[PDB]
């Protein structure tokens, strides 16, 4: 409704204020950040072990002279 | 190996945004849910549209 | 809100809450019930009256005696400080060191992990015990069912497992003493005390003991299942855990379900069984799992009901069993502690395409060898050894080495063993068997394979001899 | 706006006596307050016996039950081919939302004779044994009866996987939309399964309706009918649907329980019998349609999981009497490592032939037979018996053939390979070989022919029928291959 | 009159007609029902309410909905035009050739023929199937029960009778597929077209098809029987006719009954079986007869769930039977098609007179030996074999030959058999056994007798096997 779009406005306002700022997450404090870190570790194992932000190097192979 | 790096960042931002979205949402809604007696006329528009039901259903 | 005793017929108390309509499973505390007389709302009968089930005994029941709805299920302390605390079902100590001192509480129903929560393809939990790992390699999250030798140090083995794993990987434990004798819980108690896997001065009390014993009203015992789950979920999600969840003997829980079924006016079913037997289970089981939160890995003492299984429940259970333990007297009889039988230490997920033939075949070779050897054992039983092919003789010896190699000392029972225990790293174990299988050591003391840890230590043990 | 609502007259047991709304439609799906659905089965005057889909710990007394005013429909559509849903037809996959914004009555009748047509369709599973020995077309009700991950479940999986080629193919007229209605398989179980499917991404042509182990029984109950409706759509959109009903046994429990909770008593085996009607009606909707339905089919592979093999049990008897055959699977063989673990003495397709090719007939006629006899001499002859050469041969060969139908779990195949390798064996190209190495041979052989004689294979596929030349070519290919297999 | 749906608790549609309560068996037509929704009045429940049965689905019903009592049972066209037409229970086409137009109409109930109305004594009919005749020497116009489990070749078998025999008898037939597994009914149908046993060119299509399938409500399933009966009764009485009445399967009727009983507010008595199991059935079976105006030769499929016969239902069944075809799972499993339990498959009209003594005795000798053999099974089962009287040894084998000989390949189900099946003119059969008995074959391998027709040929078959 339109008296219920009066509430919808309210939320839209808070979203921008946060996004162009942050306090933790604006409304979240350390608590968010801490939770992430618990999920973030387990995902490394699911996703590999390193190179997550940096291109993988490679190596090349050899033989036996016969 | 190239994919593995990227999709982690995407996935984290996605889940992170939902854990912002929910957390802001409940906090905003749990703060501001008060002005219904201050503006009655959300039930007056209920009775307005509700009269356009009580008339305009049949 | 308050309720009234409107009807008491035994521990079914129909309480008319004279002003409340709290949903089913809302926990009620009866007022004037000094002892926490929880009634669990069971049915909304109408008339603001609910059928509740008293979960504490009935006495002194004033007609219209006052009940105050606790309005949600039992909320119970959930928090690590429980490890080292024996609570009854209600989450009250029965370790009696005042209360248990969490703050994080939980209403005692928890719900299934869902698809989105999953961690889709499971993972073996490994103990480092030869028998376990090999024969029924455990799955983290898996519900494993213990048919097993009584008083053989079943529990001890379990302690040892806890020791091996819950120590190793930082798993914790919850013990749900389902249908336990006060005596048996005692037995455990000291066993744990003694073992120092409960430590009433250390957080190396790694186990919260939750007891839902016979002597309780059904409801409590019935519900102790949900409860126990609720704790482990606390550890699981919160403490990230891979929990070992002992629910022992879940069967009696089940019994309790049925017991009430009748007395819930419900038809239970044929064989007595609540017809919901499966759903009860299902819902329970589905809480127990592996997720993106860790695992609640379930070590479940499971009675062979009426030594039959026809009786639906275990039949269902089979679904709910995923890795199976029959702890075995024969093995025990052979003096072998580990006393497990391999042909029972199986997993429905133990299949080669479905886990792997490294286990399955190295084992098949082994299981073959032992059984084949068993086939010879009858032959030999008549003939002696002589007659056989040497290869058979070898295999017998090997089978036997392997066997012996399964004998594994106990840390937790130096009192029994006079030894420290051992653990065996799985690769090394297997490798071990590859060696014996390879016949490599079959020129060595076979009885050096007896009571050791690493296969190397069996080898080592051979050497000092010859 | 009590002018679309009623108050829960009593609730207990997820059994809602529902007050009011006497405007109610028979078979109306209603919605309770909680987003929970129920169905107004029983119109009693003063209440509505409403089955609760879901639970009433999520409810309290007097709760408003609001009409949905709708007779049960399920969302229907093809995007579900590419979805796992709950019974309500909601993404338990959670992918996104259903693409299905069509709805379809779940209670649609099984059409008539004239609204149907027999089978001539074949359908494949990539399981040699199956397609051959219980050769199945489409429409067909075939009971899969079987035990604890004997691949019991697997069996369906490979089959589905097999259809992948077809879904990669052009056999649209045969395009098999697969519905695996998963009843009672926990979230984990499903998780594995689904995952496997994902990997196979058969899922693109697949609904997986999942009422896991946990479920509210009516959901579990409902789920197949649901699956059924969805598949009827496909069938009816000409397509060929394959529904795997997995398993109605569990459903039966759920229902029974439901009945009993309805206080409704049961009969035989404590089981109230209109679970037969239930299923019968459910399964009657499994059919092979005429042309009007675009020739549709909904092939039903119901699963009932044996326990104890007491086929004697009412419910199996029932199902048998409904089905157009069964694949009985034998666990012992499984322990023996044998997947397929079948006992095809206990598996039949009384149909069979509507699904068959001469290629297949040409090897199979003999083989089926050979196996029969082989089995017979497995069964009487030597095991600690006689040593007549004939029979001994039959055994050797037979034994061979046995391995040859023995198929790994996760191993669906192309038919031509199958006829090919089978042919090989039929024609006795391996008596001269010991059983294990057949397997080796086959793999190798297979890859060989795939490589070179893809030509020949191609052709063999093409004509659908091995040809004498081919036979020779094949023969040669094999003999030589075989020759290679040894040397 | 009009009634209002007062309760629909399932397809028990509880109707209150305020507009009196006219008798039970009143068919009600529910008004506002898309399907013309027949309710059969069952109880005047009291106070302007009746309990009725929906036989159809229960859709859209608003409790109150008007039902206009059609005031009498379902009236259906009866008479010859139904032949070659596929009818539903509500005596309405599914031929899908539109109405049937044989204007005698009927309430689907009919009541049992008086004592005088019975053809007093019936006389052996035959089929030519050795096993069949032998054990159940067919009775003209009898009600033959097929106890039998789960269509395993059962269904094939019944067909087989139809094929050899129902063909062999020229005159009209009624086929009632009750609970019928529509797919096979299709097949059968299509076959009748195919065979020209149904022809959409004549009602000399010797079979009128009535189907009352298993996707139907019980109410339908229960009642289709009555229907089929009413019709055949038309042909019997009216048209003389040995109507061959195929019921596949009475069980589903019964079944339909038992299921409702609960819902009927009754006790669904032992095994869940209704209290009234006997009366409904009995009265029904008693409707079936060979009157003095002809025969309804009824081959009545009897599913016996888990084949238990001790089971009240079959227990009852026997009372009405004339020839029992007992299918033996035990036999069947040996791959045998025929599946029969022979020494249960019977016909009461075992006679040195009627079957003549030749058959009779031969049979009695046979029956005996088999029975004796039967004794031996038990013995060998537990005692291995091998030290017995060698005469027994002989018989054991013989019995197996006999057995085997009783086995016949399938003549229609080359699809199942890969053989054609045969028929054995009765004397060659009597002779047959006499021959085996004569040991004429019995110095031979046992193999050949399997899946045979005439005994000579079994010998022929012996020869080819004697190689």
């Amino acid at each position: 409704l339109d008296p219920v779009q009066k509430l919808f406005v309210d939320k839209i306002r808070e979203y921008r204020t946060k996004r162009q700022t942050s306090g933790g997450p604006v409304d979240a404090g350390p608590e968010y950040q801490q939770d992430l870190d618990r999920e973030l570790f387990k995902l490394k194992q699911m996703y590999g072990k390193a190179d997550m932000n940096t291109f993988p190097n490679f190596t090349f192979e050899d033989p036996k002279f016969e | 190996e190239v994919k593995n790096r990227l999709d982690y960042h995407i996935s984290v931002q996605n889940m992170m945004r939902q854990k912002e979205q929910e957390h802001m949402i409940n906090w905003v809604e749990k703060r501001v849910v008060q002005s219904i007696s201050a503006q009655q006329e959300k039930e007056t528009i209920a009775k307005c549209i509700a009269d356009l039901k009580l008339l305009s259903k049949k | 809100t308050t309720g009234r005793i409107v009807a008491v017929i035994g521990a079914v108390v129909d309480v008319q809450f004279d002003e409340g309509l709290p949903p089913i499973l809302n926990a009620l505390e009866v007022q004037g019930r000094e002892t926490r007389l929880v009634l669990e709302v069971a049915q909304h009968l109408g008339e603001s009256t609910v059928r509740t089930i008293a979960m504490d005994g009935t006495e002194g029941l004033v007609r219209g005696q006052k009940v105050l709805d606790s309005g949600a299920p039992i909320r119970i302390p959930v928090g690590p400080e429980t490890l080292g605390r024996i609570m009854n079902v209600i989450g009250e100590p029965i370790d009696e060191r005042g209360p248990i001192k969490t703050k994080q509480f939980a209403a005692i129903h928890a719900e299934a992990p869902e698809f989105v929560e999953m961690s889709v393809e499971q993972e073996i939990l490994v103990t480092g015990i030869k028998v376990v790992d090999l024969l029924a390699p455990y799955a983290k999250g898996g519900k494993i069912g213990l048919f097993g030798g009584a008083g053989v140090g079943k529990t001890v083995l379990i302690m040892e497992l806890i020791n091996n794993v819950a120590k190793a990987h930082g798993g914790y434990s919850v013990f749900a003493g389902v249908g336990e004798r006060t005596r048996e819980g005692n037995d455990l108690y000291h066993e744990m005390i003694e073992s120092g896997v409960i430590n009433l001065k250390d957080a190396t009390s790694k186990v919260a003991l939750v007891y839902g014993q016979m002597n309780e009203p059904p409801g409590a015992r019935a519900r102790v299942a949900l409860t126990g789950l609720t704790v482990a979920e606390y550890f699981r999600d919160q403490e990230g855990q891979d929990v070992l969840l002992f629910i022992d003997n879940i069967f009696r829980f089940t019994q309790a379900g049925s017991e009430v079924s009748a007395l819930l006016g419900r038809i239970p079913s044929a064989v007595g069984y609540q017809p919901t037997l499966a759903t009860d289970m299902g819902t329970m089981q589905e809480r127990i799992t592996t997720t993106k939160k860790g695992s609640i890995t379930s070590v479940q003492a499971i009675y062979v009901p009426a030594d039959d299984l026809t009786d639906p429940a275990p039949a269902t259970t089979f679904a709910h069993l995923d890795a199976t333990t029959v702890l075995s007297r024969a093995i025990a009889e052979l003096g072998i502690y580990p006393a497990v039988d391999p042909l029972d230490s199986t997993s429905r997920i133990m299949d080669p395409n479905i886990v792997g033939s490294e286990h399955y075949d190295v084992a098949r070779g082994v299981q073959k060898i032992l059984q084949d050897y068993k086939s010879l054992q009858d032959i030999i039983a008549i003939l002696g050894m002589d007659e056989l092919s040497e290869e058979d003789k070898l295999t017998v010896s090997r089978a036997r080495k392997i066997q012996r190699f399964l004998s594994q000392p106990f840390q937790v029972a130096e009192v029994f063993t006079g030894h420290l225990g051992k653990l065996v790293p799985l690769k090394e174990t297997i490798k071990g068997f590859q060696q014996i299988l390879a016949g490599e050591y079959d020129h060595l003391p076979e009885q050096a394979f007896y009571m050791v840890g690493p296969i190397e230590e069996a080898v080592a043990k051979a050497d000092k001899l010859a | 706006d009590l002018e679309e609502t009623g108050r829960v007259l009593s609730i207990g047991d997820g059994i809602a006596r529902v007050h009011g709304l006497r405007n109610v439609q028979a078979e109306e799906m209603v919605e309770f307050s909680s987003g929970l659905k129920g169905m107004s089965l029983n119109l009693e005057p003063d209440n509505v016996g409403v089955v609760v889909f879901g639970n009433d710990k999520l409810i309290k007394e007097g709760d408003i039950v609001k009409r949905t005013g709708a007779i049960v429909d399920v969302p229907v559509g093809e995007e579900l081919l590419g979805r796992v849903v709950d019974a309500l037809g909601n993404a338990i996959d959670g992918k996104g939302p259903i693409g299905s914004k069509a709805r379809r009555r779940v209670g649609l009748k099984a059409p008539g004779i004239i609204p149907r047509i027999s089978v001539r369709e074949p359908m494949q599973t990539g399981i040699k044994a199956v397609d051959s020995l219980v050769p199945i077309g489409r429409g067909q009700r075939e009971l899969i009866i079987g035990d604890r991950q004997t691949g019991k479940t697997s069996i369906a999986i490979d089959t589905i996987i097999n259809q992948k080629r077809f879904n990669d193919g052009t056999d649209e007229k045969k395009k098999l939309y697969c519905i695996y209605v998963a009843i009672g398989q926990k979230r984990s179980t499903v998780a594995q399964l689904v995952k496997r499917l994902t990997d196979a991404d058969a899922m693109k042509y697949t609904i997986v309706v999942s009422a896991t182990a946990s479920d509210a029984a009516p959901l579990q109950y409902l789920a197949p009918y649901s699956g059924c409706s969805m598949g009827e759509y496909f069938r009816d959109n000409g397509k060929h649907a394959l529904i795997i009903y997995d398993d109605l046994s569990k459903q039966a429990v759920a229902y029974r329980q439901m009945s009993l909770l309805l206080r409704r008593p049961p009969g035989r085996e404590a089981y109230p019998g209109d679970v037969f009607y239930l299923h019968s009606r459910l399964l009657e909707r499994a059919a092979k349609m005429n042309d009007a339905f675009g020739g549709g089919s909904l092939t039903a592979l119901p699963v009932i999981e044996t326990q104890a093999g007491d086929v004697s049990a009412y419910i199996p008897t029932n199902v048998i009497s409904i089905t157009d055959g069964q694949i009985f699977l034998e666990t012992e063989l499984f322990y023996k490592g044998i997947r397929p673990a079948i006992n095809v003495g206990l598996s039949v397709s009384r149909v069979g032939s509507a699904a068959q090719t001469r290629a297949m007939k040409q090897v199979a006629g003999t083989m089926k037979l050979e196996l029969a006899q082989y089995r017979e001499v497995a069964a009487f002859a030597q095991f600690g018996s006689d040593l007549d050469a004939a029979t001994q041969q039959l055994l050797s060969r037979g034994v061979r053939l046995t391995e040859l139908l023995k198929q790994g779990q996760y191993s669906p195949m192309a038919i031509e390979e199958q006829v090919a390798v089978i042919y090989a064996g039929v024609r006795g190209y391996l008596d001269k070989l010991e059983p294990s190495k057949i397997t080796k041979f086959e793999n190798a052989f297979l890859s060989h022919v795939i490589s070179q004689h893809q030509a020949l294979l191609g052709k063999i596929r093409t004509d659908g029928k091995i040809s004498e030349e081919s036979d020779a070519k094949l023969k040669e290919i094999v003999t030589n291959f075989l020759a290679g297999f040894e040397a």
